[PDB]
RNA sequence: GGGAGCCCGCCCCCGGAGCCCCGCGGACGCUACGCCGCGACGAGUAGGAGGGCCGCUGCGGUGAGCCUUGAAGCCUAGGGC
RNA sequence: GACGUCGGCUACCCACCCGACCCGUCUUGAAACACGGACCAAGGAGUCUAACACGUGCGCGAGUCGGGGGCUCGCACGAAA
RNA sequence: AGAGGGCGUGAAACCGUUAAGAGGUAAACGGGUGGGGUCCGCGCAGUCCGCCCGGUUCAACCCGGCGGCGGGUCCGGCCGUGUCGGCGGGUCCCCCGACCGGCGACCGGCCGCCGCCGGGCGCAUUUCCACCGCGGCGGUGCGCCGCGACCGGCUCCGGGAC
């Protein structure tokens, strides 16, 4: 809204809020990212370190599908299954230990972040972390690998 | 869950008949003139032809 | 409630009137014609209104029943008083004070009735 | 035998002369409407002695008599009889001013109603 | 003729909320009256927090509220949060609580009501304890936003761990001259 | 003036539902209806349900 | 219930009246004691002087414990250190006076701002007139006139100062709470010196008004206050 | 509640004690984005911010708005804010 | 004091005393022997799109979203909802 | 045609004419007055009123009717929130019994109060209209003024006493 914009309060002011000693010239400093090495080096080195120079190996035909691998932590693992599944756990005097399919929920790798409740569970996933496997074993479950 | 009164149904010639309806909670929903005005002013810009 | 609708209506009312720094409200049953929370007949559960008589002599007192809202047809009850310019004021005073029906509006309604009665008489030479 | 105000305080004004634009006398294209001088070398802007006076907040009139007519009432612009009845409880301090566009036929009725309600009109005998 | 610097004579603290919603303004009126009448500073703190903007009252998580109520001493006390209470999915055991907040998420509300807890609004809290007796005042992490990760000492400065503004993190967008020891220098 | 000015505005579905619910709720409360200029003095009941 | 409540209210009012009468009596007794103490001090100084002059001896009077300082020049073109000392002495506006107790640090500060101030040793009448005619207290960071002793009692009750007489005594005979009394006292906005000045820009010794004018500061107070 | 004091009993309620405080109900003051009371201060280019019941145009609502018994516009040695 | 007498601060003309150099801009410095300028009327210059950063308001909340498409209408209001 | 064929409204620069005023330091401007005109608001005194007090009917009090407000024994029935119960049909529905919040979510009787209408109430009450009191209160005076007492802020003067 031009009504709420600043230009309405600048009516009558000669310089229109852009100084009068140095006028608002068209492009005093250079267009765009001009002078990354010259006359803007201080800014480019104190606000964008690592802008200039190459590093690493080139990969011509890169595909994100090959490296696609979503991760889920043990911090939020029972959220993938219904709450009644966990209700029917630590009960029945049988040791049901239900199966939670991570791939069905939409993750491939299971990570060890977070605390796991004391309830056995069968975790099926493509990849497992060492700490996540240790947590599952300590809780009393089993890690299952799937393709 | 506020108290919902009973709304009588009026016939074609007034003279409210015996039919009554429990007042829906939509009428007990909170009033927000700011939200109403915001939505109205933003949606009035959708039927505007370019010039 | 009343505060909710007052917050809704304090500035977007059709009866609100600006234009030379005085804000009034023209909705009925509003003593002193003041756009104030206390002086507003639409929002409050108990409202008193003083109006000139349709015939031209006497005054009309309008009371909000509070028995049932959402029914504007029967919400307000009107009574006509045509007495000797002092019994009307006494009747309004007893209506507002003895019934404990919005005592804040007592003197305002008395003044409005006095103004109406003064208006309904021969004007001048 | 007009309508007296409720109170008649002594209206005191700090300044009554209108503020005029700088160099409004020299040129016709410059109106009397005041605009603040915004030049680097301007006597009025920096308040040199003997120049025109720049309006300031100091010239603000007293709140007691602000917007008060010499008669002692405050104007309220009335367009029709329905709007006239609003001033019923404010007749002792507010006066009805009939809108210019109002026809004479309705103006007469407005004047008569205001006379009945004891509300002062600043332009009662205007159209005729 | 007095030398007084008017640079900071005007205090910039808020006086009324900038929001135009009516329920918050009614709560503001109620707590203004309570603060100006009662001698308790709880009402004043609640009024000041109601005046605060959205970013100044971050939401409080259910797990954080649980861990703050589990501290010894605040047993059977009502929790007062001026922000909003949000459900936490990584917590299973939720004891019953007494929570006062402007808003509660649907999931958190369901959890609290299923656990046997009670949820109150600010007007109900004023009716119950006008001076805020038996209340535990809690708030969310102010520095929880990712905005504050970009604040502080600028990147490219020694002993600075500030996240720079990058269009997209990657191999060839940063970690070059200025960050690699093999390319120029590093900080 | 150019044709590709951002004429249209996007509003959240939840916000639109909130606004319409508030409008339906304020359809009650005869004070607001009268203040909106609608003359409902003789209406038997503001939630006017007909057969 | 009604009569019992009325009787209790009357009893409380009577107790308040008796307490106020007792406080008034205490104020009267304190003022009379202060009068006696002032007379004793004035008489004993002359007694010591006469005693010293009786034999081949001299009596050197004590250096004054407090001094009155008035800023005589404006705020335009002031050195940073001079301005800092002036604003530490609560002398911001021209023709403002403030009581300052004298010690090494105070004398050094007054020496630093010597060209910008005129200071001396105020008399008892000068203190009385300054406290009475132009005495304002700082209550809730607000300059409020000392129209009644209630304000002084509320502000300096913890220090044994409950009236104008106690305040004047603590200001004149520098005591333990002189700092608190002087900080409570708002700086005196004295008027322009009637009859003019000799010279603002030069020291008092060389015909000007700036510097130390120990006894003539009383004349300056009479011309300004 | 018990024991008693410089023969016993009351020592009462505002639909009325009549008021410089009445905790029984409470404005002429309450457009609480309102009203009211104290102090201190008021320079200003470049520049920033806030309030405009300042002004122009068109749109959605609203004034049972104005108007051929005279609209906008224009002129004015008239009354004004 | 009341049928040629009253009040009109403001605006019409005139006289007197004091003050008072022509506006905008570059400039440390403008009344300048620095530049633009006879006068008047109309037009006239910080906009829009996209990408960001911060702050504020609203909705939902470890979730959030409508991009695109489809189902309701013959489009008055709708290319809306 | 005060719309007369480039003719609706007809402004400013500029010009001609009528009326008034003025005019040897170019003109013009700000502050303060004075003089003359333009009309404006008064008056053929403007002593502005608004309450209380003194010198044709009904309130007061009853009868009948109607309407309204408040209240509790929750009186009786609905309504309605939290819990307990019939498991009666994870979230969503009915019954009687109990407690609590009895919540402005509604009614039927009861009481108290108020208002209106119709009857009595004929005149020490009642209300109007006008006057002689400037008697009590409040804001005010049509214009020009004068005086008195109190206070605050100042410049002074005459005394006495240490």
């Amino acid at each position: 809204p031009s009504r709420l914009r600043k230009t309405r309060k600048l009516r009558g002011h000669v310089s229109h809020g852009h100084g009068r000693i140095g006028k608002h010239r068209k492009h005093p400093g250079g267009r765009g990212n001009a002078g990354g090495m010259h006359h803007h080096r201080i800014n480019f080195d104190k606000y964008h370190p690592g802008y200039f120079g190459k590093v690493g190996m080139r990969h011509y035909h890169l595909k994100r599908n090959q490296s696609f691998c979503p991760t889920v932590n043990l911090d939020k693992l029972w959220t993938l299954v219904s709450e009644q599944t966990r209700v029917n756990a630590a009960k029945n005097k049988t040791g049901a230990a239900p199966i939670i399919d991570v791939v069905r929920s939409g993750y491939y790798k299971v990570l060890g972040k977070g605390k796991l409740p004391k309830q056995p569970v069968i975790v099926k996933a493509k990849f497992f972390s060492r700490r996540a496997e240790e947590k599952i074993k300590g809780v009393g479950g089993a890690c299952v690998l799937v393709a | 869950a506020c108290a919902r009164p009973l709304i009588s149904v009026y016939s074609e010639k007034g003279e409210s008949s015996g039919k009554n309806v429990t007042l829906p909670a939509v009428f007990k929903a909170p009033i927000r003139p700011d939200i109403v005005n915001f939505v109205h002013t933003n949606l009035r810009k959708n039927n505007r032809q370019p010039y | 409630s009343a505060h909710l609708q007052w917050m809704v209506v304090r500035n977007c009312s059709s009866f609100l009137i600006k234009r030379n720094k005085q804000t009034y409200s023209t909705e009925p049953n509003n003593l002193k014609a003041r756009n104030s929370f206390r002086y507003n007949g639409l929002i409050h559960r108990k409202t008193v209104g003083v109006e000139p008589a349709a015939d031209g002599k006497g005054v009309v007192v309008v009371m909000k029943r509070r028995s049932g809202q959402r029914k504007p047809a029967t919400s307000y009850v009107r009574t006509t008083i045509n007495k000797n310019a002092r019994a009307t004021l006494s009747s309004i005073r007893h209506m507002i004070r003895k019934n404990k029906y919005h005592p804040d509006l007592r003197m305002a309604a008395i003044r409005r009735a006095s103004a109406i009665l003064r208006s309904q008489k021969p004007v001048m030479v | 035998a007009a309508l007296r105000p409720l109170v008649k305080p002594k209206i005191v004004k700090k300044r009554t002369k209108k503020f005029i634009r700088h160099q409004s006398d020299r040129y016709v294209k410059i109106k009397r409407n005041w605009r603040k001088p915004r030049g680097i070398d301007n006597r009025v802007r920096r308040r040199f002695k003997g120049q025109i006076l720049m309006p300031n907040i100091g010239y603000g009139s007293n709140k007691k008599t602000k917007h008060m007519l010499p008669s002692g009432f405050r104007k309220f612009l009335v367009h029709n009889v329905k709007e006239l009845e609003v001033l019923l409880m404010c007749n002792k301090s507010y006066c009805a001013e009939i809108a210019h566009n109002v026809s004479s036929k309705n103006r007469k009725a407005i004047v008569e109603r205001a006379a009945q309600l004891a509300i002062r009109v600043t332009n009662p005998n205007a159209r005729l | 003729g007095v030398d007084i610097r008017h640079n900071k004579d005007r205090k910039v603290r808020r006086k009324e909320p900038k929001s135009q919603d009516i329920y918050l303004r009614l709560l503001v009126k109620l707590y203004r009256f309570l603060a100006r009448r009662t001698n308790s500073t709880f009402n004043q703190v609640v009024l000041k927090r109601l005046f605060m903007s959205r970013t100044n009252r971050p939401p409080l998580s259910l797990s954080r509220m649980i861990r703050k109520m589990k501290l010894p001493g605040r047993e059977g006390k009502t929790a007062v949060v001026v922000g909003t209470i949000t459900d936490d999915v990584r917590v299973q055991e939720v004891p019953k609580l007494k929570v006062c907040a402007l808003r509660v998420s649907s999931r958190a509300r369901s959890r609290i009501l299923k656990a046997g807890g009670k949820i109150l609004t600010f007007d109900q809290l004023a009716l119950d304890s006008p001076k805020g007796c038996g209340t535990v005042l809690l708030s969310g992490p102010r520095k929880g936003r990712e905005v504050y990760r970009h604040f502080g000492k600028a990147p490219g400065t020694p002993h600075s761990h500030t996240k720079p503004y990058v269009r997209s993190k990657g191999r060839k967008f940063e970690r070059a001259r200025g960050r690699r020891a093999s390319r120029g220098y590093k900080n | 003036t150019k044709t590709w000015r951002r004429w249209h505005r996007r509003v959240n579905t939840t916000q639109k539902r909130y606004a319409i619910c508030s409008a339906l709720a304020a359809s009650a409360l005869p004070a607001l209806v009268m203040s909106k200029g609608h003359r409902i003095e003789e209406v038997p009941e503001l939630p006017l349900v007909v057969e | 219930n009604f009569a019992e409540l009325k009787i209790k209210r009357l009893r409380k009012k009577f107790a308040q009246k008796m307490l106020r009468k007792a406080r008034r009596k205490l104020i009267y007794e304190k003022a009379k004691h202060y009068h006696k103490e002032y007379r004793q001090m004035y008489r004993t100084e002359i007694r010591m002087a006469r005693m010293a002059r009786k034999a081949g001896n001299f009596y050197v009077p004590a250096e004054p414990k407090l001094a009155f300082v008035i800023r005589i020049r404006g705020i335009n073109g002031v050195s940073p250190k001079v301005r800092k000392v002036l604003q530490l002495l609560r002398l911001r506006q021209i023709f403002n006076g403030t009581f300052v107790k004298l010690n090494k640090a105070s004398i050094n500060m007054l020496r630093i701002v010597e060209p910008y101030i005129a200071w001396g040793y105020p008399n008892l009448k000068s203190v009385n007139e300054l406290i009475y005619k132009r005495g304002y207290g700082k209550i809730n960071k607000k300059r409020i006139a000392l129209t009644d002793n209630a304000l002084i009692a509320r502000s300096l009750g913890k220090y044994g100062i409950i009236c104008m007489e106690d305040l004047i005594h603590e200001i004149y005979t520098v005591g333990k709470r002189f700092k608190e009394a002087n900080n409570f006292l708002w700086p005196f906005k004295l008027s322009s010196p009637r009859g003019g000045m000799k010279k603002k820009t030069t020291h008092f010794v060389e015909g000007e008004d700036a510097g130390n004018r120990e006894d003539q500061i009383n004349r300056l107070i009479r011309r300004m206050n």
